[PDB]
């Protein structure tokens, strides 16, 4: 339920080939820019960092709980199906 | 008409059965009014 992890702009690239070595069955891989994420404060810096830099980049909107009105009161009710049954 | 004042006369409850609670609840039902109603039989209706 922590939330103080969604408050930044991370930047990450496609993932690549994922093979296993014959020794042990590792996960070698290849391409070097596979555990690399770049942290931002706002989406405007991550998105300049992106073109200045010169990678084919995608955008996705920071999606945010909607407030929703909570009320103890709509456990109990009169005639609203609200009504909780058990605690 | 002399007042007894060490005399107890709540002896009726001595013989009271096991149903005796429902037993005159079930009486008391007829003076009685009708509930009021909160529309839905059920909350999960």
């Amino acid at each position: 339920s922590g939330v103080n992890n969604t408050k930044k702009w991370k930047m990450e690239f496609d993932t690549r080939e994922r093979w296993e070595n014959p020794l042990m069955g590792w996960s070698s891989t290849a391409d070097p820019l596979s555990n690399l994420v770049l942290t931002f404060s706002t989406k405007e810096d991550a998105v300049a960092f992106a073109e200045k830099n010169g990678w084919s980049f995608d955008v996705e909107e920071r999606k945010v709980p909607k407030p929703k009105s909570k009320s103890y009161g709509a456990n109990f009710s009169w005639n609203k199906r609200t009504r909780v049954s058990t605690k | 008409e002399p007042f007894d004042n060490s005399t107890y006369r709540n002896l009726q409850h001595h013989e009271y059965s096991t149903y005796t609670f429902l037993d005159l609840n079930v009486e008391l039902s007829k003076f009685r009014m009708p509930q009021p109603s909160s529309g839905r039989q059920s909350p999960r209706h």
